[PDB]
């Protein structure tokens, strides 16, 4: 903010979709948080985090938790890769170019089998690939335009991997730190920008990964408030923000969680008394 | 007398000779005034005295009985005989009242418009003056056995807070931390003194027989710890570099702050090189005490040669500082003397006691 006037910085609009679960990935999802697991976890007798991990993969997509055109990761079964197929086709044929984030390395598989069903040229590079080989990948889609759509995990490669020849990013699925899912959105959009970045963060609304991204932004909150301005309005609710075992997807006639919950938008003892009365007051 | 104001009016003598050795001789010939008398307010023994830094007119005194008492020292009648009235008070009733033991009480220096003062009841209190209402508290964990703002930082306001807990706690009166901590002692830090040379400068002595300087910027523990023999006895630092075989319970800086005069319960008083934290090797011979809290004493200013008073059970023991040489004792309390603090202005002395009673000490003639 201070130092923008000293150096050139692009325009960042950022949008977050709420993307309905389809019907059997609502069926399996409803399924998962009444079946007796996620009652032994309310119990505490069994470890709350398998349920979160089970329920943000069928989030996710239903192959992951239940494990032609029935082939593993079939696009049309989760509602998110409705939307990426949607967001692919016409950032094709706006000429742009993608890079296609995702907190599951798994998912990042699926999405790359997806990508073969199409014919969009791509690149991949992850954790599995050898880092003495990550430069040359990097290097190959900043310089060409012969190659589509990068796939990474948020956290894969050193800190700000120079990925600048991308236009649009995706963030599939949100993380629970805000600081990886800030960083993602970051790499795109660095210094030596050349084009408009926009950043399209995918939610399923009423469901585990809407409360990641509650989470995410009740951290970014929490980090501002310590570092910038303690004065900020309140937003959110202890209960609701903590308790997430729960499925309410939106019918469209009412407005979504987030939307409900973002519905606005030396000294002379006398100054030293005054100061110290002043911070007793509040 | 009349030698020394003749070379003062004919000018062989700097003036400074007068004033230096004037306040020499009144002090040597400090006596228990029964032509003076402080009022009795303290239901307990005085733990702590403190007259203000600036103008010396008023004097603050905590009790154990919780209360603190502000008292008028100046001889606002016009006979010779006067009672050092208390302007205002702490009392029982007062809703802030300390709920046990004030151990340390300091006027703001720079400003006589605030003061501070710490308890048994684990609070220092930061009180407006005018008001005589609190401006802050902290809360502490554990105990305060001593505190004290340093007389002359006009750049930060920190508290040093000894507690019995190991760390010694710093406690920013502009806006409040309490958090920063210096670690590194190992028992209850019965006594802190700031130097009055080096705004940073902190000296804390604790019950495990050591003294330590910190330089409360810098993030690296204790700049020195006083040894006893200086290296005569020289061990890996673990167990050894001492100040006193014993507790230590006292701290003060001397007036110019070159020096630091510690007393502990092996019943030693020593004097150590503030910079190198070097004993001096100064004697003076034994000096009871066995206070089991901090024991506050102080050094005289504006003489010709410095001394000390010290509380020697139930008297006020004086010695020269540079040299041990016993000058006096002061013999007027009934119990063991908790406090004594020096007017410097007039060479007056003010000492609080378990017998609850505040004895002034002024020059005889």
């Amino acid at each position: 903010s201070d130092v923008k006037m000293s150096l050139s910085l692009p325009d960042k609009n950022e949008q977050v979709l709420f993307c309905r679960l389809t019907d059997e990935q609502h069926k399996v999802y409803q399924n998962f948080v009444d079946s007796k697991e996620v009652y032994r976890i309310l119990n505490g007798e069994m470890q709350i985090f398998s349920g979160l991990i089970a329920l943000r993969k069928i989030c996710n997509h239903p192959d992951l938790f239940s494990g032609e055109e029935d082939q593993f990761g079939y696009w049309k079964r989760s509602g998110k890769m409705i939307v990426v197929e949607s967001l692919l086709k016409i950032w094709h044929k706006q000429g742009q170019r993608v890079l296609l984030f995702s907190q599951s390395r798994q998912m990042l598989d699926i999405l790359e089998v997806f990508l073969r069903a199409q014919k969009y040229t791509y690149l991949k590079m992850d954790g599995t690939t050898t880092i003495a080989s990550r430069q040359p990948l990097i290097t190959r889609y900043n310089e060409d335009t012969s190659i589509f759509v990068f796939l990474l995990t948020t956290r894969v490669g050193g800190l700000g991997v120079n990925l600048t020849g991308a236009n649009r990013v995706v963030i599939y699925d949100p993380d629970w730190n805000p600081s990886t899912d800030t960083q993602a959105r970051e790499r795109a959009w660095r210094i030596g920008q050349k084009k408009q970045v926009t950043v399209y963060r995918l939610l399923t609304a009423g469901t585990i990964e809407e409360k990641i991204y509650h989470r995410q932004i009740f951290k970014q909150f929490l980090t501002n408030r310590v570092l910038k301005d303690p004065k900020q309005r309140r937003f959110f609710k202890s209960n609701d923000l903590y308790e997430l075992f729960t499925l309410t997807s939106p019918d469209a006639s009412q407005s979504t969680e987030t939307s409900a919950i973002f519905a606005g938008t030396p000294l002379a003892s006398s100054s030293l008394l005054a100061k110290m009365r002043a911070r007793n007051h509040l | 007398m009349l030698g020394f104001l003749s070379a003062r009016q004919t000018g062989l003598e700097d003036p400074l000779r007068l004033r230096r050795a004037e306040s020499t001789r009144r002090v040597l010939g400090l006596e228990l005034n029964k032509d003076r008398d402080v009022e009795r307010i303290h239901g307990g023994g005085i733990n702590t005295l403190d007259i203000e830094p600036v103008e010396g007119r008023y004097m603050l005194s905590g009790g154990s009985d919780g209360v603190i008492v502000l008292y008028d020292l100046e001889n606002s009648s016009r006979q010779s005989y006067y009672t050092c009235k208390a302007v205002c008070s702490i009392g029982r009733d007062h809703p802030d009242v300390h709920r046990y033991s004030v151990e340390t009480v300091q006027w703001y220096p720079h400003d006589t418009g605030m003061f501070t003062s710490s308890s048994f009841d684990k609070t220092l209190k930061v009180w407006d003056t005018n008001t005589l209402q609190t401006a802050d508290v902290f809360n502490f964990e554990e105990t305060v056995y001593s505190h004290h703002m340093s007389p002359v930082s006009t750049k930060h306001c920190l508290v040093a807070v000894g507690t019995r807990g190991p760390k010694v706690q710093l406690c920013d009166l502009k806006s409040g931390s309490c958090s920063h901590i210096l670690q590194g002692h190992r028992q209850e830090i019965l006594a802190v003194s700031w130097s009055p040379r080096y705004d940073y400068i902190l000296a804390t002595a604790s019950a495990d027989s050591r003294v330590k300087l910190w330089d409360v910027r810098r993030a690296s523990g204790c700049l020195i710890t006083l040894d006893q023999h200086n290296g005569k006895k020289s061990q890996a630092v673990e167990s050894a570099n001492t100040a006193h075989n014993g507790k230590v319970n006292g701290l003060c800086f001397t007036s110019d702050g070159l020096h630091l005069l510690t007393v502990g319960t092996d019943n030693r008083m020593r004097l150590w090189n503030s910079s190198n934290g070097e004993n001096t090797l100064v004697n003076y011979g034994k000096v009871c005490n066995n206070s089991k809290k901090g024991l506050k004493f102080t050094v005289s200013c504006g003489c010709s040669s410095e001394f000390v008073f010290v509380p020697y059970g139930s008297t006020i023991a004086v010695y020269t500082v540079y040299s041990g040489e016993q000058i006096t004792m002061l013999k007027g309390h009934y119990k063991t003397v908790d406090c004594c603090v020096f007017q410097s202005n007039f060479q007056e002395l003010y000492s609080g006691s378990r017998d609850c009673n505040i004895l002034a000490w002024v020059p005889s003639l």
